[PDB]
């Protein structure tokens, strides 16, 4: 007799791959449930070549966790779905679609259709969202130092669990100069993330231009001064170096003549272009193309400053500060497609050197210079960075901020416990469970810090029920107090993103009664 | 029914450690780190010898060095390397100190972990100590002069940083020539120097006596001919870099004989170029050319014909070093020669060494030159070693007095002093955070005990009369006699130490610990 | 640090395994609860099948390696071996109990006052059960032994066919009825013999008012029908006569050694006549009886049994009134018989069943037996059946030892679990959640027999919630307690005038033993494991 599948093929039923499935969920969620609030711990992950990760984030711990299961990549999916899209609770929507499988398990198990389950769950996610939309209660029309403020404080709110949390009032002004300069199409390309070894975290600077690392130089580079008052940046991107014309050439000279001809015009070609590239009435030669030894020698012997082997990024960087253009022939050197700057230093910063461009007022970028630990550390600072770069990007964008801490879970939890207390039938059971597993975010808030969660929880239900609405957690005083008053502000798009997306993680997670694995 | 599924690919191969055990065994790491680079801190302490994988020895005194050259495997140990890397490349002095401190501070936050006390807090009380210490001690910091005339303060502190190492012989030599160097790669006009333009060359024979500086520019080659002067008076640099060879373009040429006409043609401009280019070098009336390529035949026989001397195999930065010493300008080609793109010299004497055959050329007796060559002479290639990396700190600790033109007292009194001023700013924090402060306080007098007990005298003893002689008296200033002079005063004793330096690994060492008190995973395959 | 040279867990790494053990446990033995789930079926590695669905049977024979479902694994026996009924009620119960209290002390609760606070809901469901009690000599009486026995076995192989089977087990129970101290009803079991033989189907096993015999005769020259004779027990060796290891024979003349080798031979032969002077006829001997013995009882016209048990030998003198004697000395120095210690049974007939034969006997004079030969198909089958009668006879002794019946179903756990949370509002400290919890935990019983019958188990909870909640309040409504729960169509009935009958001696125990476990197993934290 002959088998059908193949001989490996594994499979099993509905209610025993469902059980594996919310366990492997658990499994973890648990892992990154310790990195939630303030008082959290990072992990520490480390691979097969012997690199360590030091991170608080959970994207980077779900993405080097390398999970071959097929039902727990769920979780890392609408991770990435949300570190992408606004890029902040990538663990809170795991930690509710965790809350909502431990919740619905019991009546998984007790034999219940997971149709009305995840009619359920669409339901409660459509009113959720509506409450969230109509409490959302955004400014109409203030000035700009209240969006100043307000851009101040949600940074704030943003850098106050991660690693940088005791200089939190130092960057928010940071990111904000950092995202107001940079125009309307916010692009993040333009922005230079330098790490240098050496210095402390508060001796971190933003400058108001482009700086870059000094790459390779040859004999004639210590013989320029690197400082100039009002110089010009020449965009360039010609080799400039002793080398053949073309590489499909041949030439057939004939006697000593013409060889001797073509010597020297090589020469005169190569002075001319020297020539033509000084008299443009630059002193910052600029090019992605190495330059030769000649140049540097001939750029020396008039007080004109030269840098090979520039970055496209760094070089597209200095252009938009600056203000020119990509020059590739030497043809057309004017005065429009040249940089200008007010001051250009060379100082040397932690044992490398580094060239500053600054003091242009029509810069649409910047460049911040990280300092503190070695690897680990300026990776930390680099992330916790671009978290609030992306947060106040999406408050400009938004302009609605709601109060954070745990408020919004326990309005949602009573709107919907008051919602079903209204419906009977079956349909009580479903929001009663979905508005309880709500109130795991203080909970967990209250394990992380070492406090009372059950008494907390109480207050704040009896508070919530006798309203006194944006009431969270402290951890400070260790008690009960107002969030929207003590400047604790987070964007409307983080919660609905993960509520987004921990129902339609739910909604492909209980729709699933079959795992069939192919061999090899 | 729950069956042992598969979630990690190597779930099987890997360990979990969570809890307080992952911080225990951290702590216990960072102890034992700091119980092994303990005895090298102080006048009074032992060199290391590393022993290299192929099967080099290396003995040096350095912490950061001996940190770096140890391969080892835990994630501490590798944490504390690279902060110890950061602080050299940073400061350059003080390397085995940032790291005791750190250990010192991780060791007393173990009693707060097994107390009750959350890591959180101990940090920020640890900030807040460190934060406290750095605004109190810039209050006794003594701001001296520092110019081209008067040069005491300078030496003195090179002095006294350098009473460790083996090169302590000289002391007095070694700190005037670090002066020297200083003071002509100074720029005083941007307040930074320049490594790239003091070169250090080391060779074996002589003592560590004969190291003395050099005013100019140092090669180790000689002439391309045995027939030639060795010493000159009054010579002329042109510094050329175009090879003695015909010209010849970097395309794809190719030359075509026919008759007999062509072939003489070119046999005769073969020594007609030659001829042309040794005329075209005579008419500048210089008297020592050097190019970057090597000569041919009949060119060095020209060049001894004509009584002109020349350099061969030098195309490096010694091209460089010899246009900004002398003042001469590079150029590309022999036309452009007879203008003023010369150099001066002043004594360019080829001298010798022992039995061998290594000679090397040296050019000294020049004007206003902005860089200067240091030879090092010893009897081994460590001491060698040792005594580069002594020049190197000394070097680093005068370029930080430059950007820093302001010093304070160092030994075991600022230590002091600053425990003394956190545990009487802690009296007035009545908020938990009370214990956090005790405990960095404490941490940071480990410098005058591990100093007492490398010494050979009673640490506690000793640290508890300099408390109660500073508690006393208004001089903060008293520390620990380490060479047993009766005078616990470092002001008399010209004890100099940097501010920004110990503030900047004070910072570190809180940066580190805080780090190291937010992790308690480890995931290892 | 810690040099123990073993495997280790400090946290909620050996809760969760606990856990997660208990709940496999659970689910192993969750597909033959009620009547409506079906049976197991167990094979070893030679070819051996085994079909049972008990409970401490399938827990038996399972290759346990785990302390905490070894744990379980005793309780279950212990309480099979206590009552005999109800084995895996109790581990389900415990082990919801368990699954319960996790999830409390993973909520930042100290596991003592989750004790407390069970010990406290245990003891009030302890004492509310005496409260819901119906006294089975107060109504009919007859008709509830039946139903008792029809619920008891309703979950086996027997289910169908209970009405005779009820009866059986209700005359075997009368009958087997001991007499001592005349102050309470002592109704001993494992006294009949129940024996398994394959032929005929199940309507074809009739009651034998009498012991029966699993041996058959000696020589085949002894009759085998005996009318009014009389049964001899003895409990010795009828083989030659031998010396002693401490006494020898030395012969020292030949006109005396062919003496000793006659009376060697004629004192067996002696004792036999002395022992038939009497007049007996069914002689039972437990030993082994020589071919020279059987000669005479087979031209004395009797029947000569060996190899036969002590416990059958005994059962036989007690039923019989016969007295077993071990010798024939008497209060002198002589071996002799006498006639007032002997049986006399009414007919003994050698009957064959299926090949085999067995001796049958039926009742005497001095006290009345009984034995139920079961008869099946194959050897699972007879095995089967023979478990259930075993339930049967148990529950029945338990019922009329406890002379009190309590309704079955899903109405009793739901009226505790109201009960509590009832109670709960007076506790005003930490262990109102407990109790809570505990009243969670017994509802799971209802849920298992509605997810095995197929049917929806939602609803019908919140009817029967509802209905406790209106039959507790109001007291013009208090005949709404006896609700139940019929799982043939997936509605409320009648459950106390004619549906399920159980006594209330079997859910107290249970109840009591499921909560000792769970406490003694909470109190674990902490797993060390030595290499072997
Ligand atoms: N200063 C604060 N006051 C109150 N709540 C805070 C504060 N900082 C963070 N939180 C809460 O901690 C939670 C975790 O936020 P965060 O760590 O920034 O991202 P994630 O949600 O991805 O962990 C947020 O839901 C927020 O409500
Ligand atoms: N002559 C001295 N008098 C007092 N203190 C000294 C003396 N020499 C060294 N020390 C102390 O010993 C410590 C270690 O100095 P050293 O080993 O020379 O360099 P490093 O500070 O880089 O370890 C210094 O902090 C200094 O205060
Ligand atoms: N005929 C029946 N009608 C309703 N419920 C029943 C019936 N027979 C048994 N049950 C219920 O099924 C449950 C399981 O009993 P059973 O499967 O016989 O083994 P055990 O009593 O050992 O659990 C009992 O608690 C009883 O209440
Ligand atoms: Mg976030
Ligand atoms: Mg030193
Ligand atoms: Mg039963």
């Amino acid at each position: 007799p002959v088998i059908l599948l193949k001989e490996g093929t594994d499979s099993s039923q509905g209610i025993p791959q469902l059980v594996s499935n919310i366990s492997a969920c658990q499994v973890i969620a648990e892992a990154v449930r310790t990195t939630l609030g303030p008082r959290g711990m990072d992990k520490l992950i480390v691979d097969g070549r012997g690199k360590a990760t030091i991170s608080n984030d959970g994207a980077t711990i779900l993405k080097l966790l390398d999970v071959v299961h097929p039902a727990a990549k769920t979780l890392v999916d609408i991770a990435k779905s949300q570190d992408a899209e606004v890029g902040d609770g990538t663990t809170s929507v795991t930690l509710l679609a965790a809350e909502f499988l431990k919740q619905v398990k019991p009546y998984v198990e007790e034999g219940l259709h997971p149709q009305i389950i995840i009619r359920a769950f669409r339901t409660a996610t459509q009113l959720a969202v509506n409450k969230i939309k109509e409490i959302a209660v955004t400014v109409k029309k203030a000035d700009k130092v209240e969006q100043r403020k307000l851009l101040e404080k949600c940074a704030m709110t943003a850098l106050s669990s991660k690693l940088i949390s005791q200089q939190k009032a130092f960057f928010a002004k940071m990111v904000v100069d950092a995202v107001m300069m940079l125009d309307d199409l916010l692009q993040l390309k333009m922005i230079g993330i330098k790490k240098v070894q050496g210095g402390a975290l508060e001796d971190s600077q933003l400058v108001a231009g482009v700086a870059f690392k000094k790459t390779f130089s040859y004999a004639g580079f210590e013989m320029q001064p690197k400082k100039y008052h009002n110089p010009k940046i020449a965009l360039l991107n010609v080799e400039l170096e002793l080398k053949a014309e073309k590489d499909n050439a041949e030439i057939r000279v004939h006697t000593v003549e013409d060889y001797q001809a073509i010597v020297d015009a090589e020469w005169n070609i190569l002075y001319d272009k020297l020539e033509k590239i000084h008299h443009s009435g630059a002193k910052v030669v600029l090019s992605k193309l190495p330059i030769g030894d000649v140049a540097t020698q001939y750029f020396a012997d008039r007080d004109m400053f030269c840098a090979g082997r520039v970055p496209e990024e760094d070089l597209k960087r200095t252009m938009m500060a600056c203000g020119g253009s990509i020059q590739t022939s030497v043809n057309a050197l004017s005065a429009d497609v040249l940089g200008r700057c007010q001051v250009f230093e060379e100082t040397q910063i932690g044992g490398e050197r580094y060239n500053f461009f600054t003091g242009c007022p029509k810069a649409k970028t910047c460049t911040f210079i990280l300092r503190g630990g070695a690897e680990q550390f300026m990776e930390e600072t680099e992330r916790s960075l671009h978290d609030a770069i992306m947060i106040v990007r999406r408050a400009i964008k938004n302009d609605s901020v709601v109060a954070g801490g745990g408020a919004i879970e326990m309005e949602l939890s009573k709107y919907l416990r008051d919602y079903s207390r209204t419906i009977p039938g079956k349909q009580q059971l479903l929001i009663g469970a979905y508005a309880k597993a709500l109130e795991i975010i203080p909970r967990q808030l209250c394990d992380n810090a070492g406090f009372d969660a059950t008494n907390i929880l109480n207050k704040l239900r009896a508070r919530h029920a006798q309203g006194g609405t944006w009431y969270g957690v402290d951890i400070n005083n260790e008690d009960i107090a107002d969030n929207f008053e003590a400047f604790v502000w987070e964007p409307a798009m983080v919660r609905i993103n993960a509520l987004t997306a921990a129902s339609e993680a739910a909604c492909l997670i209980v729709s699933v009664d079959e795992t069939i694995k192919n061999p090899r | 029914y729950g069956r042992p599924f598969l979630i990690i690919k190597d779930q099987d191969r890997k360990s979990r450690l969570m809890g307080l055990e992952a911080l225990k065994s951290h702590i216990m790491a960072a102890k034992a780190v700091a119980n092994t680079m303990r005895t090298s801190l102080g006048p009074n302490g032992l060199d290391k010898m590393m022993v290299d994988k192929d099967g080099d020895v290396t003995v040096t005194n350095d912490g950061a060095t001996i940190l770096s050259m140890m391969d080892v495997d835990h994630q501490i140990a590798k944490l504390m390397v690279e902060l110890s890397k950061s602080q050299d490349d940073e400061i350059g002095d003080g390397t085995t100190g940032v790291v005791v401190l750190a250990g010192a501070l991780l060791e007393e936050a173990e009693q707060l972990l097994d107390r009750g006390i959350h890591p959180i807090r101990i940090a920020d009380g640890y900030e807040q100590a460190a934060r406290v210490a750095i605004e109190h001690l810039d209050k006794i910091s003594d701001s001296v002069l520092v110019d081209i005339k008067d040069t005491e303060p300078l030496i003195q502190t090179a002095k006294t940083t350098l009473g460790s190492k083996v090169v302590n012989s000289c002391h007095r030599q070694m700190a005037e020539i670090a002066v020297n160097a200083v003071l002509t790669v100074a720029d005083m006009e941007r307040r930074d120097v320049d490594f790239e333009l003091i070169k250090v060359e080391g060779k074996v024979g002589g003592r560590l006596e004969d190291t003395k500086l050099i005013k100019g520019v140092i090669v180790d080659k000689d002439f391309s001919h045995p027939q030639m002067p060795k010493k000159v008076e009054d010579a002329k640099i042109a510094i050329l870099t175009c090879p003695f060879e015909p010209p010849k373009p970097k395309t794809k040429h190719k030359l075509d004989v026919t008759s007999v006409e062509d072939y003489k043609a070119l046999q005769k401009y073969e020594k007609e170029k030659f001829e042309e280019m040794i005329q075209q070098i005579k008419e500048t009336g210089a008297n020592l050319a050097i190019c970057q390529w090597g000569f041919d035949d009949e060119a060095n026989h020209l060049l001894l014909q004509n009584n002109l001397p020349a350099v061969r195999w030098v195309g490096g930065p010694e091209i460089e070093l010899i246009a900004i010493a002398t003042g001469g300008r590079i150029v590309p080609r022999f036309s452009e020669l007879t203008a003023e793109k010369l150099g001066f010299a002043g004594l360019v004497q080829e001298i010798s060494f022992g039995t061998t055959k290594d000679k090397m050329l040296v050019i000294e007796q020049c004007k206003n030159s902005r860089a200067v060559t240091i030879f090092i002479r010893g009897g081994n290639k460590m001491i060698i070693e040792e005594a580069k990396r002594s020049l190197h700190d000394a070097l680093c600790v005068i370029r930080n007095l430059i950007r820093d033109n302001r010093v304070v007292y160092g030994g075991g009194a600022a230590e002091i002093s600053c425990a003394l001023a956190v545990s009487q700013e802690a009296d007035k924090c009545p908020t938990l955070e009370q214990y956090a402060m005790r405990a960095f306080a404490d941490a940071l007098e480990v410098i005058p005990m591990a100093l007492s007990e490398n010494s050979g005298m009673n640490p506690i003893q000793t640290m508890t009369e300099v408390r109660a002689r500073q508690v006393k008296e208004m001089n903060p200033a008293l520390g620990i006699d380490c060479l047993h002079k009766g005078t616990n005063d470092m002001k008399q004793q010209h004890v100099i130490e940097t501010l920004i330096g110990k503030k900047q690994q004070i910072s570190l060492a809180t940066q580190m610990v805080r780090m190291i008190l937010k992790i308690d995973d480890i995931r290892k395959p | 640090p810690l040099s123990v040279f073993g495997d280790r867990s400090t946290g909620e790494t050996i809760r969760s395994q606990n856990v997660m053990a208990a709940a496999s446990i659970a689910n192993i033995v969750k597909s033959s609860l009620g009547p409506v789930g079906l049976d197991k079926m167990l094979v070893d590695d030679i070819g051996d099948v085994t079909i049972t669905n008990d409970g401490a049977t399938i827990l038996k024979l399972l290759e346990v390696e785990h302390p905490a479902a070894k744990v379980l694994c005793e309780l279950a026996d212990l309480q099979d071996k206590e009552v005999g009924d109800g084995t895996t009620s109790v581990v389900i119960i415990a082990a919801e109990l368990l699954k319960n209290a996790d999830e409390l002390v993973k909520q930042k609760i100290h596991p003592t006052s989750v004790i407390s606070g069970y010990r406290l809901a245990c003891k009030e469901a302890v004492r509310y059960i005496n409260e819901n009690l119906i006294v089975n000599t107060d109504e009919l009486g007859r008709d509830c032994l039946i139903n008792a026995a029809k619920t008891s076995m309703s979950s086996k192989i027997i289910g169908i066919n209970g009405d005779f089977f009820a009866n059986m087990v209700v005359d075997a129970v009368l009958a087997i009825k001991y007499t001592d101290i005349r102050g309470q009803p002592r109704y001993p079991v494992n006294s009949v013999n129940i024996l398994k033989a394959h032929g005929r189907s199940q309507m074809e096993s009739m009651l034998i008012s009498g012991y029966a015999l699993n041996c058959v005769v000696g020589s085949q020259g002894m009759p085998k029908r005996i009318v009014n004779a009389k049964i001899a027990c003895l409990d010795f060796s009828l083989q030659k006569t031998k010396m002693k290891l401490g006494v020898q024979v030395v012969i020292t003349d030949p006109e005396k050694l062919d003496q000793i080798r006659q009376r060697e031979s004629d004192i067996t032969k002696e004792r036999i006549q002395k022992i038939l002077a009497t007049g007996a006829n069914v002689i039972l001997t437990t030993g082994g009886i020589d071919d020279m013995c059987l000669k005479y009882f087979v031209e004395a016209g009797a029947m000569a049994v060996r190899r036969v048990l002590k416990r059958d030998l005994k059962r036989i003198a007690k039923a019989s009134g016969a007295t077993i004697l071990s010798t024939l000395a008497n209060l002198e120095g002589e071996e002799t018989f006498e006639a007032a210690m002997l049986g006399q049974a009414e007919e003994v007939v050698q009957e064959r069943i299926c090949d085999d034969e067995l001796i049958l006997i039926k009742n005497t004079k001095a006290r009345t037996s009984a034995s139920i030969i079961l008869r099946g198909a194959n050897d699972f089958m007879c095995d089967e059946m023979e478990r259930s009668l075993h339930d049967a006879l148990c529950v029945v002794k338990r019922v009329l030892e406890s002379k009190s019946v309590v309704p079955g179903g899903g109405a009793v756990e739901a009226a505790l679990s109201i009960y509590l949370e009832n109670y709960a509002t007076s506790m005003g400290s930490r262990e109102q959640l407990a109790i809570a919890e505990f009243a969670r935990s017994l509802l799971v019983i209802p849920n298992t027999l509605a997810v095995n019958a197929a049917q929806d188990s939602t609803d019908l909870v919140a009817k029967l919630r509802a209905f406790h909640n209106e039959a507790q309040v109001n007291p013009e409504r208090k005949n709404l307690k006896w609700i139940g729960l019929d799982l043939s169509n997936g509605k409320p009935r009648d459950n106390k005038q004619a549906g399920v009958f159980e006594p209330t001696i079997v859910k107290v125990k249970s109840l009591k033993f499921a909560t000792e476990a769970a406490i003694t197993i909470l109190r674990i934290d902490d797993l060390i494991k030595l290499h072997p």
